């Protein structure tokens, strides 16, 4: 600090998360530890004028670190759940982008990689590979060794480098049986080639996977996955579940109660709210965790530039399921006179509204919901 | 990629409209949508390799025995339906349904299954059953007459709860496949 | 000169005018068939022609209209495997290059369009 | 496609290099520009496929044969050159250019050719050299010359005229052929 009179000691800072990183989530780190810490640091910046409330705060930095990781590991070998390990591995993803420090960042979305690459969610692996890929640059310069991968390391021209990662997430959507994004993708890299690099030979055989992934596209069918909207209640859960509400991918012939099998199956406390719609204010506070199960109904895309052409089939099926971040869910509701002989004569649906945060498919196979509201439907309509 | 039909007749006080639309349906239990058609479909992948079907959702009175028979061919199994508490159902099937059925495609499998299995243990219910003469008539009478048939198999679901539910379709698929 | 005859058509459907059916082939025919057929020929020649830029030049549109227009994703993928051999061909083989020369007619009994003109030949390539 | 060593000499007062210039630029006669650097090389075919080619241009100097034989190695045709219209000439050619590269390669296949055909029987060119003794030597006993030597082919032409200068090449590179 001396020192910062003349320039920073953010270097220091900066390695030191780093290191610090590799320790903790390496298995060492203690709660107590980071309690400690805190302390010793606040009593000497007391000690010290001025910048006390700087490093202080960079200390708090540093302690919201030490609390997530230590919640990772804490997660990671208590429930011992993939899934829950990709879960809070995505939290760590989050918590240092806003934190910018986007090396460690992208150490841990390759780990996420290796999770996906693991369970065969070529998609996830795909997109989790991709947004590395956004980083990096079409320029010839590598700039910056940050974010050299792990696999090797020496210049590696962005350009170059970004060539792969195209190489390798293609690869994905290919036997990841989603075709779409990956023309998309090959559109960049032909182009690339074909105005930075002149490399023809790569311009041939993309086009020519190109060429297979249109015919396969057109050619076969695909089945769809089932959505599940899952909302867990109650009060002993972490917190980032409790009282929250998400949405999934499963299987593609999943049908209700399987899924709702292996969700009890992660879970102790296997209890079912059962009204199956609405939540339950007692059990926004106490505890003994609920859950409920129903599936939804994906809300249809909306294809660009498709708006009113003689558009087939293959397309409309395969936006019918993914890119989707709108989901309803209709309610039967008697609402009139209950007519024997009819049930037309109250049927009123209150079908709720599902506004997600992304879009399946995604980085990960379900997500939360960002926003809610319902309708009301007369049996007119 | 394959895809199966099927027949399911009933008693017409029972509304098996309601299991097969709530079971497609995948909703709630007792919170399903009731429709304006019949005749009902799932696309569902049983073991392995997905198989479309189709349920011939049929009406149930005598006099609508004229139509039904038309669909009789390449029916590839068949659902005949009851209700637990119900004795004038098992009257109805035994009686007409299970002899006129029998006849009309004696060769494919045939699963009898049955209803309101939570209705079935309804104690205001049996109670009123005797307070009618009716009898809470369980499971094991009802193999019984599965043995008077010697069906390939039977089960019991009930739509206010899905139970054995999806296995009454499971074995509905796969005594097919 | 195909290519000019191409260019009179559009990328629309209506068949506007039967003038362009020529007597050659004749009947429905939509606009839209037309400048396809002519687009896929001209490709023909230009390739075969031993001429490859404007053959993937133009391969580009007739792409772009398929997969917007009529999604045809089988020639779509048959086109596409056609622009990567034209691809491979420019960069592999090595063309030989055409002398031009210059001819400047002068003099009476030339045609009237002819007397006292210049000319400039693409001669072959090693004339 | 394949390239050929190609290698001509000749005295230093007729400027082969003329020839060489003015035919691979194909210019019209008189047309071209003396450049100022030897050792040239074409790319035109002669039938069937295209033939590249290396043309080898030395000066006419005599010391530099100590440079000129190792410049001889792997051309498959040197070719030996003169000029119709000086005797001088002629004996330098038997003197020093066709026995020195007889004898650094004697196996190559070679054609001697003469120059200033268009000169040759050109009556102001003759008179002088008659008035200086030269005798303008004629076809015959130059035909005589590359008998006796065998050289594969005997021509002349000019490179103002460029007339048979074509040719020239032509049966120049037939000469690999």
């Amino acid at each position: 600090f001396n020192f910062s009179g003349n320039g920073n000691f953010h270097m220091f800072e900066n390695e030191l998360i780093t290191k610090l990183d590799q320790e903790v989530e390496g298995g060492r780190g203690d709660e107590q530890y980071k309690v400690l810490l805190e302390k010793l640091l606040l009593e000497h910046c007391r000690k010290h004028k001025y910048l006390s409330s700087s490093g202080e705060v960079f200390a708090l930095l540093v302690s919201s670190l030490l609390e997530n990781l230590l919640d990772y590991r804490t997660i990671i070998m208590q429930d011992e759940s993939k899934e829950n390990r990709m879960s809070c591995t995505v939290n760590v993803l989050n918590f240092y982008k806003e934190k910018k420090r986007e090396d460690i960042y992208i150490r841990y979305l390759y780990k996420l990689r290796d999770l996906h690459r693991d369970c065969e969610n070529y998609t996830e692996a795909a997109y989790t590979l991709l947004l590395h890929a956004e980083l990096l640059q079409w320029s010839d310069k590598p700039c910056v060794p940050h974010l050299l991968q792990r696999d090797s390391y020496y210049v590696y021209t962005q350009q170059e480098l970004k060539e792969k990662l195209y190489q390798e997430i293609i690869s994905y959507f290919d036997k990841g049986k989603m075709w779409e994004k990956a023309i998309k993708l090959s559109k960049e890299l032909a182009e690339t080639y074909e105005s930075k690099v002149f490399d023809y030979e790569g311009l041939g055989n993309l086009l020519k996977k190109r060429a297979s992934f249109y015919e396969n596209i057109i050619k076969a069918m695909r089945p769809q996955p089932e959505y599940f909207a899952v909302g867990y209640y109650g009060q002993g859960f972490p917190s980032f579940l409790r009282n929250k509400i998400f949405i999934y991918r499963g299987k593609e012939y999943e049908r209700r109660e399987d899924f709702s099998l292996r969700l009890l199956t992660q879970f102790p406390n296997a209890e079912k709210m059962t009204s199956t719609t609405p939540p339950g204010e007692d059990i926004k506070s106490s505890p003994k965790q609920y859950m409920q199960c129903f599936t939804v109904k994906p809300v249809m895309s909306l294809p660009p530039s498709y708006k009113d052409k003689p558009v087939p089939e293959q397309i409309l099926n395969y936006y019918r399921a993914n890119e989707v971040q709108q989901f309803r869910y209709s309610r039967p509701f008697r609402k009139g006179e209950k007519d024997p002989d009819n049930e037309f004569a109250t049927m009123w649906i209150e079908r709720t509204t599902y506004t997600t945060a992304y879009t399946f498919p995604g980085i990960l196979k379900w997500f939360e919901v960002k926003q809610i509201s319902t309708e009301e439907i007369s049996p007119l309509e | 990629m394959q895809a199966i039909k099927c027949v399911v007749v009933g008693d017409g006080a029972v509304a098996k409209t309601c299991l097969l639309i709530s079971y497609t349906t995948n909703a709630f239990p007792g919170e399903y949508i009731p429709t304006v058609f019949d005749n009902y479909s799932a696309n569902v992948m049983v073991d392995g390799k997905p198989v479309n079907l189709g349920l011939w959702d049929t009406a149930g009175q005598e006099d609508y025995d004229r139509l039904r028979p038309l669909s009789y061919p390449q029916t590839d199994v068949f659902l005949i339906c009851f209700s637990l508490v119900s004795p004038a159902s098992f009257e109805n099937v035994r009686a007409k349904w299970y002899p006129e059925v029998r006849h009309h495609c004696p060769n494919t499998p045939i699963i009898l299954v049955g209803t309101k299995l939570d209705l079935r243990d309804d104690k205001d219910t049996i109670e009123k059953l005797k307070e009618k003469k009716l009898t809470p008539i369980t499971y094991p009478q009802g193999l019984a007459m599965a043995k008077e048939i010697g069906a390939v198999k039977y089960l019991e679901c009930s739509a206010l709860t899905q139970r054995g539910l999806k296995t009454v379709f499971d074995e509905a698929i796969r005594a097919v496949l």
